This record gives C-alpha cells, structure tokens and sequence, in this order.
C-alpha cells in the first residue's frame, strides 16, 4: 500500500539497508502533512452521503443517454449500482487521504478498473463528470481548510486522470 | 506491505465503512508520537553492529556447543551467515518499529523463516535465544537505559515504543520456536 | 546520491508514476528536517580542521603501535594521509548532511572502503577510534543544537557502522 | 541521478571543499521555496491527461501530415505510442522540477532519444513543437493562470519555478532536434 | 495437445495397430460436419464478451455477497481478474471445440485450476456457476436459439457439437467443484 | 500480418523445420475460403462510402449528446474525424478479408486503440454502434452472398469485441 | 502432435487469441484435403504387411553385408526387428496420414533415432533403401489416386530426409 | 511478415485505398495457380537433403582450397556449419516461395547475413555459388526436369513458380556478395 | 562433491581432529594404488558405448514387454532417453571410481532419481536390471576378464577396485528399487 | 583446446582464482605423462603414412559394398577421400597426443562430425572399421612401449566411441 | 572441496563427458605430488601445539595492545581464543597439504572470515603476524624436506593473501 | 585458449603436418623445465597481494594527481576498482605464465581492455606504469631476488620463465598505451 512509509522501507529493503537519516526525515514529511489530509479524510467521512448524491446527480444530469435502454443507468438497479461506485471511490479516497499515499485507490479502484469498464459498458467520462463536479464544487474554507482542500482535490485530480 | 496507516484502512475496508472520529485518534497518536518513533529507530540503527554481534556472542557463550565441530556456528562461513541473519532480523524488526506495523516482518522475513531452518537444520532454540538477547538490547537503547552508551534527548515516556518494539522481536521468536 | 528526493523519484520512475501526494509529502521532511542538518554540516565546515585534529590525535594516542615500523603511521607522510583520510570522511558527513541521506558517504567513502583498507593494511578499528572519540566530543548545546547534534551523530554512526 | 543538494555537493567535492556559506545559501532558499515547488509539481501531474492530449493534438493540428498514411501518428498503435511519449517527457520533467536538477531528466530520459528517434523515423521537428506546447500548457499551470483551470492556493511570484520548468521543456526540446 | 485424430492416433498406437476402417469412419464424419464445427467455434467467438460479462454478471447478481467488502469479486482489481479467467475458459472451450477433442482444455488450463483457486480463496462453487452460465450461452449460439441474437445459416443439424461443446463446459465445471 | 500463411510459417520457422504436409494443408484452406472473402472486401471497396456515412448517421442518431459542448462531436471537424475513423476501420476489414486474417485490422487499427480513445475521450461505446449498425444493416442475398456475409460479420464482430 | 488444428490452436494459445478467421481458414484446409491422405492411410492399413516385406527384401538384397557376422541383420531375430522396423515407421506414416501433419512420425519415429541407430549399429542407408524402394514403387492410380500417391510420397520422402 | 496478399495490402495503405479492382485480380490469380504453388514447395522440401548436400559439394569440388588447411570448410565443425547454413537458406526460400513474398527471407535470413559472413570469414563469392547450384536444382524440381527424379502430377507451366523461386535465390546471392 | 582424500578430511573434522597416522596410511595406499585406479576408470570409458548398449539391450531382451507400444522404451524417442540414461549413469560411476568416493555419484545422479522414475513412470526394477548387467560389465572390464576384447597391462591385482566399482553399480541399484 | 592446462586454468578463471596447488599439481602430471603420449604421437607422425593405408585397406576390406555405385568408396576420388579422412584422424590423434588431451580431435574431427557424415552418406561403421583395425593391429612393445600403447588405445578408443 | 581430482571432474560433469585423457592426466599429479604435502601435514599434524603456541605468542609479542581493555585479547578467554584460531587455521591447512588443495581453508576458514572479523574486531593483521611468523620460522631440512617445505609454505601465503 | 602444446598443435594444422621432430624438441624442453616454470608461478601467486598493492601504491606516489579530487584513484571505490584491476591483470599474465602462452591474457583480459579504459577516462599510461611496476616485483621474485623476500629452492637458471613473464606484461602494457 503505497505511502511514504512504505515507499521509504521498500526502498531500503531492496538495497538490504537500515533505515537511515533520509527515511527518517521522509516520515517527518508524514508528521507534518498528516493534519491537511487527515481533515480532509474526516470531513469526507462525516459528509459522504451527500457528497455521493450529488456527484452521482450531476453525472445523470449531464449524461441524461444513460437512462436509455441499454445502457449504464438503464433501470433504477444500475443506477443505485452507479451511486454505489461513486461512493467506493470517495471511500477509497478516504483511504487514500488517511494512508498518505494513493496506495488503497490504486490496488482497490484503480487497478483493473479499464478491464472491468470496458466488459460493462460503463463509459469512463461519466465517472470523470461526478469527480470533475465533486472537485470543483469544494469550496475553501466552507468545506474545509485550504490544505485539507488542496489533498481533496489533489486526490480527485488523480482518479480522474487514471480515467484519461 | 501495510503501515500503521493502511492497517486502520484494511480493517475498515472489511466492513466498507470510511475511516473517521475513533479511527483516526489512534492515527493522530501515531502523528504526535511521531518523533518519539524516529528516535527509537534512529537508536536501534545506530547501535546496529553492537546489537547484533553481542547477541550472537551472547548466544554462543551460553551454548558452546554453537562453535564446537558440528555446531551450526563452526566455520567462519557459518558464524558469518548467523552474524547476517541475525542483522537482517533486526534490519527487518527496525522497520517494522518504522512502519508501526508488523506487516514487513511477517510476509518478507518470517514468512517461512522456521521451514529454512529446520531444512538447514539451524538450531531453532538458539535462535529464538539471539533474537531475546537483541531484544534486551534494541528495548534498553529506545529507553536510553543501555549501560555502554547515553544519548542526549528531549526527556519523555517512550514505554509504548519499547513495548511495541519488544513484541516484534517477540513475533520473530514464537514463528522461529 | 541517496536522500529523499532521489529515493521518492527512483520509486515513482521505476513504476513509471508521475509524483504522488505520498512524493509531495515525504519532501516535506526535507523541508522541515532540513534546518537541523544545515547547521551541523555549517558546524562541521567552519571548524574541521580542529574537529579532524583532535579526532586524529585521538586515534594515535589509543593506537600508538601504528607509529612502529611496517604499520601504517610509521611515517610522517603516513600520519598525514591519516588526518586526511579522517578529514575526507568529515568532508563526505558535511556533503551527507548537506544533501539530508547518506549517498555522498556511500558512494565516495564507504564503497570499497572495505577492500582497500585490507589491500594496504588499515586498521577499521583506527578510523572507528576517530569517529568514535568525535561523536563522544560532542557537547550540546555548546557546539550546536540538540537537533543538529543528533544529525551530526547519526551520521557518524553510520560511518563506524559501516566499519563493522 | 542528482537533486539541487547534491549538485552542489558534486561541485564542492571537485574542489575537495566543504560545503558552506554561500553554497548553502541557495539551498536555503530551496527550502525556503520548497512549498511553492510542491505545488508546481502538483499543477503539473494533477492536469497531466490535459497537457498530453492538448500537446499531441496540437502537433498535429498544425502538421496534419503527421495523420495522413505514412505519417508518424498514422494508425492507433503509433498515435498511442506518441502519446505514451508525450506522457514519458511530462513525467522526467515534472521529476526534474520536484529534484531541482536536470540530471534525471538528462540521464534516464533524454540520454539517447534522438538517437532513437531518428533510427524510428519518429520526426523530431514535430515532436519539439509537442514538447513546446507541453512547455505552454505546464508554465501556465504552475503560475495559474490555465485558460480553463483555476485553482485556489496563497497568492505569490512563482516566476522562479515557471522559469525552471520551462527550461526543462528547453532542455528536452534542443536534445530532440 | 491432441485434437480429433490424433487422439484416434493415439488409442491405435496403444495397440500397435494402423488406422483404418471403423476408425476412419468417426473421422470421416468429423470431416463431412467440418463446416458445422468452424460456424459453432464461429459463433461462440463471434459473442465471446457477450458470453462472458452475462455469466460473471449473472454469477454476481445470484451470490452478491461477491461483491461485498471480502468478496472474492470485490474491488476492481479482483472483478477484472474474475472477467478474465471467464474469458480464459472460454477461450481454452472453443479451442477444444475447434479441435474436437478436449486435450487443450485439461492440459493447458484446467490442469491445476482447483488447486489454484483453492489457493488464492477463489470460490470454486461460484465458478462452476460462472462456467455453467457461459454454458448455456454458448450452447444456445451454436444452435443459433439465442434470445437477443439471431445469424443467417443454411438450416441443418448441430445438436452433436451442442453436445460436445456442453460437455467441455462440464468438464471444466467438476474438475472445479 | 497474422493469415494463414504468416502462422504456419512463423511456426514452422520457431521450429526451425521446412514447410510439411500440415503447412501446405492449412493454405489449401486459403485457396477454398478466399472467393467468400475476396467477395465481401470487394462490395465493401466498391459501397464503402455509402456504408460509412450509413454507420456514422446511426452512431450520431443513437448517441446525439456526442453533439454537445465538449463532447466527441461537438464540431463539423469532429463528427467527419469521426466517419473518417469508421472508414478506416472499414477499409483495416476490407484488408482483413483480402489477407484472410486480422492482422490488418490488429496492427493498424486495435494497437493501442484503447489508450487513444481514452486519452481523446472517444466512447467505446460509439464505435460499437457504428460497427453494431453496420454489421445488423447486412442483407443477404441483397447485399453479397451467404459465405461473403458470414466472412463481413465475422469481421465486424471481431471488431467489435475490440472494443469490449 | 503437429497437425493443421493444434499448430493453428498453439499459435492462437501463445498470443491468447481466441479462433479467428485465419483459424478457421486454415482448417478449411483439413477438410479439403482429409480425402487424399485418408485414402492413403486406408491402403496403407489395408496392405502394409507386403509393403513391409518389398522394402525389408529390397533393404536386404541392396545391402547383403548386413548378414554378416556383427552386423545389424546377422541373426534371423535381428532380421525380424528389421522388418519390424520398416512396418513401425509405415504405421506411424499411417497415423501421419490420419493426422494430417508430422506430429506421429516426428515424435514417436524420427526423434531419438538417430542416438538409438547409432549405438545400436543401424545404418541409415538401410532404412532409407527401404524407404525409397516402397516410394518409387508407388504406382497411380494401380495403387491409389495421385493425390493419395503425393501425399503417401511425401510422407516418405520426409522420412528419407529424417535419415539423410 | 508479410505474404502475397500482405504485401498488396501495405501498397494500398500507404494510399489509403481499398483493396478491390486490378488489385484483386493478381491475387486471385495467386489462388488461382495456388495447388502448383504447393506443389512447387513441397518439390523443394521433398528434395531437401539432396539440394544442399550437393550445393555445398559443388562448391567444394569447383574450390578444393575450401578444405584445405585454412579453408572455411575444413574440419567437420567448420562443414557441418557450412551445410546448416544451405538448409537454413533453403528453408527461408521455400517459405517465401510458399508466402509468395521475400518478406520473411529478407527480414529473418537476409538481413545482415553478408556483415556476418565477412565477420566471420565466410568467403561471400563461395557461399553466392552454394546458393546458385541450389538455384539451379529447386528450379529444376520444380519443372519436373531433375536428371536423377521424375514424379508423377498433372502436367502444366510452372514457369512463372521457377521464375519465382529463382529470383528468392537470386536476392540471396545478391545480398551475400 | 567430496574425494577419497576430502572424505578422510570430513570425518577428521568432526572431531577437531588434525589428519596423520593411521589416517594418512589408507591415503597413501590410494596413492600407492593410484595407476591401477585410473587403468580401471579407462576401461570403463574406453568401452562406454559397449557397456551401456550391451546392458540397456539386454534388459530388454529378458523383458520384451518394455519395447512393446505401451512399454516405457517403446518408441526411438524413449529408446534414446534410456540410453542416455544408462550413459549418465556409467558416467558418475565412473567419476565415483575416479575419485575413490560415491559424494559427486550421490549428490549429481542419484538424489532424486527415483523420485524422478516414479513420476515418469519409469519402470524402477528393469532400471536396476540395466546398471546390474553395467556392473557385470564394468567389473569384467576392470579385471580385464571382458570376453570380447582384452587389454594388455602390467599383471597384477585389481579385485579392490573391481569390489569398489561394483559398490557404486550396487549404490545406483538400490537407490533405484 | 581441452588440456590438464587450459581445464586446470579455465576453472580458475572461472572462480577469478589465481592458480593455487591443485592447479600446480595437475600440471605436475603433465609432466609425468608426457613422455608416454609424446612417444605415441612421434610413432604416429613417422609411421602414418602406413598406419592409414593399411587402416583404409582394413575398411575397404570390410566394406566391400562401399565400392558399390551410389556408396561413399564408388570412384577413385572418393577412396582417396575416405584414406585422407582416416589420415585427418590421424592426424588430430597426434595432435591429442602432444596436447595430452582430447582438445585437438573434438574441435576438428569430432564436432559437427555427425551431420556430415549424415549428409554425405559416410557410415560410422566404416570409420570405427579404420580405427578398430589400427587399435588392435598395435603391437607392444615391438611399435611403442607400453604406456605409449596405452595412450594410442584410448585416443583412438576415444575417437570409436565417438561414432558410438 | 577444490582439489586436482574435484576441478577435473567438475569440468568433465559440466561438459557432460566421461573422464578422458587430460583427467586422468591431472591425477597423476597427485600421485607424483602427495609425497611432498602428506610429509607436511603429517609434521604439522605431529607438532601443531607448539607450532601454534609460538604463532600466538608471535602475535601478541607483536600487538601486545591487543591485551588492552577493549580489544580482541584483553581476557585470558580471548587469548584463548586466538590461538584456538591459530589452531584451526593450522588444522585447515593439515586438511588442504591431505586433500592436495585449497578447498579445506576456503570453505571452513576463509569463506565469511571478513565479516566475522570485521563483526567481532579481530584485526586481520594479528592473525597474518601469526602466520608471517610460522612461515619464516619454517626451517629446511630440520622441519621438514624441501618440497614438504615448499607446500607448507604456499598453504600459509595461500592463507596470508586471504587476509590482505 | 591454447598452452603451449596446442600452440605448436594450431601452427602444424595450419600446414596440415603431424608434430614431431623439431616440434617436439621445444616441447620436450617445456617439459624439462616444468618444475622451475610451476614454482615461477608460484612465487608470483604467492607474493599476489604484496605485487599488486606495492604496484598500484607505486603509481600513485609518482603521481599524486590520481588520488587528488578528480583523479581516477579519487574515493574508494575508484581505488578499490584499480586495486582490483590490478589483481586482475596479474591473474592473467600468472595464467599465461602457468600455460606458456598469451593466450589467456590476450583473449579473456587484453581482449578490449584499452576501449573500456578510454570509455571509463581510466588513465592508460597510469595503468602501463602499475604494470610495469608488477613486472618489476614479478620478475623479482621469479628470480629470487626480491629484496624483502627470500625462499628456500634448488639454485639454478630462470632466466628464461622471467624473460617469459616480462614478455607477458609488456603485452598488457602495450596493449593498454
């Protein structure tokens, strides 16, 4: 699970070292950056639900073809089903905010997502429509401070451009 | 690998529930402590030779029998490749101490480590001994209570840190005996 | 040249990632960590030739058999090349303070250390006499900050760990 | 590869100096700078997919050639692989940004692409100007002021770091062709 | 592997006897419904991703704690890995379908799966559901009785490489569960 | 290329071994086959155009928010890229019909088809119904014969599992 | 066991292909030419005793010094495991026919025996006098259509190659 | 690789032009002559042994000094590398003759042949001669009029096949010297 | 692997024990003995063809079964396996003989062997046959007493050597069945 | 070229070892043996001429059928051949003799021997006749002492069962 | 275990050959050799006590700060110790004269010895002065003839360049 | 590689001669000079450590430039590399030594050694000059004239075995420079 930590003692277990002065000074980075994150992740937590709706509202409303037969949203079970995903990627994002690296979101959304999208027929640019409207709807400091917002954002950013 | 980190985040992912309120007081812990921990790992490597070397020695003066023809320490090759194992256990142990979390010991070092030994045939009992010896040492440097040598550092409680640190070694000792 | 920057970068280019937020933060630690380890190597570049001195005498003064005839102070020329090899070592501590990881030292001291002190018979336990007697002089807050002083031993730690 | 601080240590070291004074003077002003570089960098991979794309796309608008049979991005499989490339230059660029220093970039990058580009039939004249639209594209990102992309951060005079990447893209650029 | 005839050249060999005859006569017939063979493996492959969502989906929607935290279809990574071991199956069938003889199938893919899944917590009582519903599918485009899809084909009988193909299935099915 | 003829000798020349009786065998299976697909790569050459626009109309009929700002074919240079990309993928079949395999359509037309349509946001999806629209227009006897149609399906739906 | 079928199935295995046109083609091949080499694998069955025994006489009246004592045919058992020989190899030619490709002759007949006739002191021109005596002694139609007769020709004429 | 019909296509393609007309009609001339073809080939491979055996013998004969003291046939390690290089020259021309295209000789055999032969001392003008004595046999299989071997099959002009297979040796020669 | 000079060193050392004596008595009667020991090692190589095609024949002919179809030296393929086999056998046999110490014949051949032969349902019991007739062999050719060819060498006693041979021979037998 | 020298020194360059007692022991061996292999190699180079006619006689005398049309001895030029080639051997035999190993004849007489005798149609037995005479026509200690004799048996022992 | 017999037949294994000329060449070597090195072994063997007390006391004659607090011999079971190394280095030798090589003193003394020694801070150049001493104390007849003499030496070289 | 006897072996080939005579002689004196050609080796690998050391530590104090910053001796590691080099060289001219022939040298060491230098910026006449170093105390102690050092053997004339060694350093020597 890709993190600072684990980054820094892979490293060093590839080269069969101690840790050393720069894996001790690449966890301070963690000790000083952990607050901005760790608010973002607590706001995200405490505020999913509706977070999720709105995401997933504004990915039906600019995509209204995906209610059509045959396609993603096609019956009120896939779009629950859409909602649902929209959730385990704020989740992961949680995940992601929490360890400090994308490590969750990259083996648990990520990975095998382009695989798995293709053989359902669920186009990539929906899911980017409820992350690109979750991203730009954050609003600084309303919703959290400017750097818990700067890692929510940056967190976003990041799965949308595993989309792209 | 997991940290303590991702350790918080598996165990949430089981239940599909986001990580917040209790959850992360752990973590802030962790964050607030955060210096404490460098400097326990920071005296563990920094001790490193003298921690390893006595412990072998340790577990040689105390079983002969190591170094007498036939033991698993007689030859230079053998002494050399205990010395090694014993290094890399405590390299693996300080990271474990690192990550606050066991997860890097047990899937890259013990994960199979009693099967090797029983196939080698080194004296698993005698193992279990270095690896306790290592552990009075690695536990009396985090605490600055080592007899040899004091460091200067910001006096506080580091009992969690040795505690945590002792049941890492411990870990290795009960997968080798 | 092993330090935070280098190491992140290394492991984002071998999995070919862009830089993360885990690569944003762990050079945080730099930032922070930075002002510790500047000052020891600032400490350790106004004052070295006093530092090296006293390290070299202390050396001979616990081995004075390496002044005896076929060992490796037997010459004046020989006791020099001591004072400078320990004045090296400090130079290579100042450049790893400098650069926060230990690559300067790995690289252009310790490196085939090994095979070149058993080729021309230099005693390790020498060199660990000097660094040991240099890290034990080491008064804080009298010479620099708690900080910097454990930076500056550390390092030196790792040069006599490297020595055994 | 090297960093800001190792470069400066290299340097130092060919004059058997320490480093001090007005070497760490600079590297001061690194760190003293080093938030804002962070953020540069994160400008720069949190529109990576926009800089690509727009870079690639505009080579070929202005060289519509390069789509025509016989050209370079003629067929899926080779639009793919300069987009790949496209991708490759962004990532060792926005690698030098976050190191300081243009080693990485020059090592592991641009060591050899000519070459390689001229035995491919890869035209490197078209590939220059995807570099320099990529150049426009992140220089704007890093100041803010991106056409369609605005973000909220502390105002201040980035002009430094914009001024650094851009002579990444430079570097890059005057190796190619 | 082996295939139709030389599986025939196979059991003859056992006895040291030439083939001719009654042997020749199985594999005449082989030849005379060659082109009722290339239509059927046509036919699966022509609707291969169709084949294999619709039964990993309908694995899913009648055991969904599949996809439940702790599911063995649960997180992108695991689905993915789920579609493709379908495609695999269906892959290594119609390759036993094209040689009318499932050698292919028991040495190259089936050989070892259960240990596999075992191994790795796949649940093997899924699978078998999973390759039975891609059974049905595959059946019914070869005798051209799928629901959503109809082809033009001079009408005949094929209710032997149904059979056949159905049987391969099954095979795959109790070398599973 | 991937034919017939490519894969027997690709496997006959990794064996090191000289065409045999199997070799010559498979390519008696070009000299039965070819009239069915040589047919079908002829009434594609000859109504390409008609086809194309045909494919694209359905495409655009089905998917009309294609159309909007910001979409695959929000502008007239958009929408003819678009019939362009239809008649290239029609003109890699009529070449797959002509070598008698897929390696046309493969090489020049799937490779990396994916990270493109990804990168330039181009929904699988619409492919799909060109190609769907196409290959369910084809009219037999009308349009070629029982043997050339099977060979244009089969194409189509190679295709179109491309994209799935 | 190489034939039109598994060298098609094993080139689309390596590449994880599913059948596709090429595959399909090549096995129009099998189809077209099963009625020649079946029809020749037939007559083989059908008279391979007296084939067997023209060549084994032909082998042994070309080479009389077999007979002599230390030779390979020096014993009536031995002679015996020479005819045996000659009909082992018909048979694999049989099941080559059957098969439609090498794989029997190549694996069952032709591997090793080249290590086995040379510790053994079996010359190869012996088998290949008996090998080349039943070729040329092929008449068409007398013996079977001229298809059936090329591909029984070729089978031997690969055998011959196999020794020489 | 690329065939007869390969090789057409990468012509039309670099007009982006389908394939219909003038075009179609060389190649169902190929299908057309098709079973000759085969038979062309299957003349070569019948004759294998023969081909190169005698090619590289004539060599010899016409330039003892090949296996005299020095020669690059002398010693069997030396002859029996000289006799593999005809097989493999062979094969690669039966593959093009059976593709009906030079790709497959040219990219896999040609290519770079001449700059290891001159390497490895492998005297270029020798080698062009092993290569025209086997021209000389193929062709002659291939019309029927090999002086020790006359097969029975429906008579006809293969004089465009020999015209085909000469050219394959041809380009060899020419590529090797 | 060990030698008879080594063998005596490994079994000193378990004992701390330096090497002289009686020790060194058994040595120097190797050395003694050391021209007799490499006639007997030529023996068996110069008639190695005739040794291993003589044994691997003559287990056959005491059991036709194993080169009926079916047998495990039915076909030349395993015709040829077996006796590289036999080969490799004689071959360690005689590195053993020429060494004076079974170590190289037990860790390079017979280390998995029979677990070898039961997986590859190669029959144990004809294999013990087979390396029995190769030690009736061996021994008649060490003594020179071989029926078929006799060897002219300075007369003398060699029954230790022929015993210690057939020890080896006895080792390959029951390690096999 | 195999030697106790070049076997002796390969290993240890192998193992980037300088040449310790072992290698300087089995070197002492050359020296001891020498004498008998280089009187072997002196018989063999002042004798040859005869030693191969009668070697070819020996063949031939066998052989008879070799003569016949069609087989390797069937014109004046090819008998010649065959006698030149036993000369070859001989020749390589000498040269194995000096070396004091079997270097000389494996690189130049025995490599690649297989495949052309197999392509020439040259039987093995014929050769294994030439060297099975000259092997039991040596006479001690009339021709040479008797560990010449020895080393002249086994090179050409060597040299028959390499045809085995 | 590195010795004339081991090195040939290793080579001969690698290249799967039966032994040949050159091996049983090597052999002789020993053969002519084993007088010389079992003549030292069987004095080393006979006399090792005092050999070894006058080598350690050589040593500590030599570094007599050896016996100050701290280093390798500043307790009577430390100096108890080194000649106990003494004594198994001599052993080894013994063990290396007996098998005719280095393999003895590779595996059992050499292999490892420079991580230990540098792990446990015994410096190198004690144990050379140990056996610098023993070397130059060697005394020729009086000890042992020449070649006993000449083996017995190398094997201590051999042991010294280990170290340096 | 080739020795001695093999050179006079490839030298006859090349006239297709059997070796006697003459060619033997010089053979014969080989052989009678052995013993004084294995104790010249001897004393080289004997003295290793001390000729390469004293070699590489004479380089450098006739130029001090090599260990000043920048110099190719500067750090350890670049020290350790040419002490290594050294040693390595050495190696190879005590194996031609050993097998009375460059060949060795020339092919596994020589063989490309001044590209790798002039590729590394290794100072080639800095190397020439710890080679000739070498050859000085190499030929020393062939002779048994080292001044530091001085051994028991039977007086008698190497003159010869040293002249040979010389001979094999100045091919490294003229080789590199």
């Amino acid at each position: 699970m890709k993190s600072v930590i684990t980054t820094t003692i892979s490293a060093a277990d590839a080269a069969g070292r101690f840790p050393s002065s720069s894996d001790l000074e690449s966890i301070q980075g963690n000790i000083q950056r952990a607050a901005a994150r760790l608010e973002a992740a607590q706001k995200l937590s405490g505020n999913h639900e509706a977070v999720v709706k709105e995401a997933g509202d504004a990915c039906f409303a600019k995509y209204s073809y995906l209610k059509n037969a045959g396609e993603a949203g096609d019956s009120p079970e896939k779009i629950n089903k859409c909602y649902r995903d929209i959730d385990h990627y704020m989740r992961l994002i949680n995940y992601s905010l929490v360890v400090g690296g994308t490590g969750p979101v990259d083996e648990w959304g990520i990975a095998g997502s382009r695989e798995v999208y293709r053989a359902l027929n669920l186009p990539g640019s929906a899911y980017i429509a409820a992350f690109t409207f979750t991203r730009d709807r954050l609003c600084v400091p309303r919703d959290m401070s400017s750097q818990a917002g700067v890692e929510f954002t940056s967190a976003l950013d990041y799965v949308i451009n595993s989309l792209c | 690998m997991l940290d303590a980190f991702s350790r918080v985040v598996v165990t949430s992912d089981a239940k599909a529930a986001y990580v917040g309120g209790s959850d992360l007081q752990s973590l802030k812990s962790f964050i607030n402590d955060g210096n404490k921990r460098l400097d326990a790992v920071n005296y563990i490597v920094s001790n490193a030779s003298c921690i390893v070397s006595d412990a072998v020695s340790g577990m040689i003066c105390e079983n002969p029998g190591l170094i007498a023809p036939g033991g698993n320490c007689y030859t230079n090759r053998r002494m050399a490749a205990c010395l090694r194992d014993g290094e890399i256990i405590l390299r693996y142990v300080s990271y474990a101490l690192l990550a606050g979390d066991s997860s890097v010991l047990d899937d890259r070092c013990l994960n199979g480590l009693k099967e090797t030994y029983i196939a080698l045939g080194v004296p698993t009992a005698s193992s279990s001994r270095a690896v306790s010896i290592m552990k009075a040492t690695a536990t009396a440097f985090i605490t600055n209570t080592a007899s040899g040598r004091k460091v200067e550092v910001a006096a506080g409680d580091c009992q969690a840190l040795q505690a945590e640190a002792a049941s890492y070694f411990d870990k290795v000792g009960s997968s080798i005996d």
